Order: structure tokens, then sequence, then C-alpha cells
């Protein structure tokens, strides 16, 4: 069935989505979960939005990521205008035309993170670790808590994700490659990868590892 | 919400 959360709206705007929900017997929750089917985003005239946690978890889940205009237009035309026509196309960081959520909604038999062990390491801001972890799981990766907990062998491909910012140490994130044998990278590798829903390649995101 |  239909269950929604909204992102980047004002109370008045939210009151409109609620009005929408009421009419169409659609559920409306504060927090995105397994069940959540729609993510309603604030966008500019052309369906570009800002990047928010729900934005990512939305794409990651292959949910409908639709512009707020889906709501107000349906209201205005006293009916529900199928989501296909209002889907969000891009964002203020990853380009106005990348068709992110689209590829996602479509590529659910091939998660950009098939055969990956990812370990979100150290502190993050504005995004709790377990949420980043949930994200990459939805993308098919498998989470690993400790650097030393990486599966050994060849089967899989390990990766260490850090967000340099939230650090206060000077022997911290430069020395990860000493405690394990995995590529290191910034969170950006994940978000940008999730935005485009195209498995970006570590090249541009690697961090300097002291041997 | 926080943005990224
Ligand atoms: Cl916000
Ligand atoms: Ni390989």
């Amino acid at each position: 069935r239909m269950s929604m959360v909204v992102s980047g709206l004002t109370p008045e705007e939210f009151m409109l989505v609620y009005k929408f929900a009421r009419k169409h017997h659609i559920t409306l929750t504060n927090l995105i979960t397994e069940e959540t089917t729609h993510v309603v985003m604030k966008t500019d005239a052309e369906f570009v939005c800002e990047r928010t946690l729900k934005y990512f978890l939305g794409i990651a889940g292959g949910k409908w990521v639709v512009s707020y205009f889906w709501v107000t237009q349906s209201i205005k035309e006293r009916k529900m205008l199928n989501e296909h026509d209002f889907e969000v196309r891009g964002d203020v960081v990853n380009g106005r035309n990348h068709q992110g959520p689209k590829r996602a909604r479509e590529s659910q038999d091939r998660k950009i993170f098939r055969g990956l062990e990812i370990c979100c390491y150290g502190p993050f801001t504005n995004m709790p670790t377990d949420q980043l972890e949930w994200m990459v799981q939805l993308c098919g990766a498998s989470v690993v808590k400790e650097l030393s907990s990486f599966t050994l062998g060849t089967g899989v491909h390990p990766i260490v994700v850090v967000q340099p910012d939230a650090w206060t140490e000077d022997n911290g994130f430069h020395a990860i490659g000493q405690m394990c044998e995995a590529p290191v990278v910034t969170r950006e590798w994940v978000l940008t990868s999730v935005a485009l829903y195209q498995c970006q390649e570590l090249d541009t995101y690697l961090i300097p590892q002291i041997p | 919400s926080p943005t990224f």
C-alpha cells in the first residue's frame, strides 16, 4: 500500500500533504522505514531537490522519490496524478539531470553494492552511522563493524568509508591502511554513488594511506 | 533536515 514521508517542507506545505493523504487514504509517518513507499521532496520548478537523508534512503530503497508538485497538482486537479510524472531528476550537488531514483526504482536485481563489505569507520555528522549502514545494505553491500572484522580471502571486496570532517585526531584517518587491507574513501563515495544510483569507482574518492 |  501507499505510505509517505516528506522532506524539506514547511508546516503549511506539510498540511497540504496531509490534506492529500486524508483524501487518498495514504499513510503519513515522520520516519522512513522498510514499509515507506513514497518520499515527497521539496524541489525547484524542474524537480531538482536538496540532498537529505530521506532523499538517499528513498533512492536506496527503490521507493518513489517524487516532487512536492505531485501533491499540489493532484490537489488542484482533485485527483492522484501517478508519480511517474513528477519524479525528482537531480539535486543541487549531483546535477539537475541524472535520473537518480529512476535507475534505482528500476535496478532492484542488481544493487550497486552487490559483493561488497563496507565498514563505516569513525565518526559522522548529520547522518548517524547506523543510517549510513542501513543505506549501503539497501544497496546490497554487507556491513562490517570493526576494521579487523573484514572477511578474508578473495570472494568479496572490502571498503572503508570515513568522513574526515568529524575527526579531531592527527594520526586518525591517514593510517587506516595500516590496520587493514581495504581501500579507504570519504562518505561522498557512498552518497554520490547513491544519488546517481550508479556504483561510482573509488578512484576520485580514495584517501592518503600511510604505509 | 540536515543537507549534504
Ligand atoms: Cl532541512
Ligand atoms: Ni575485484
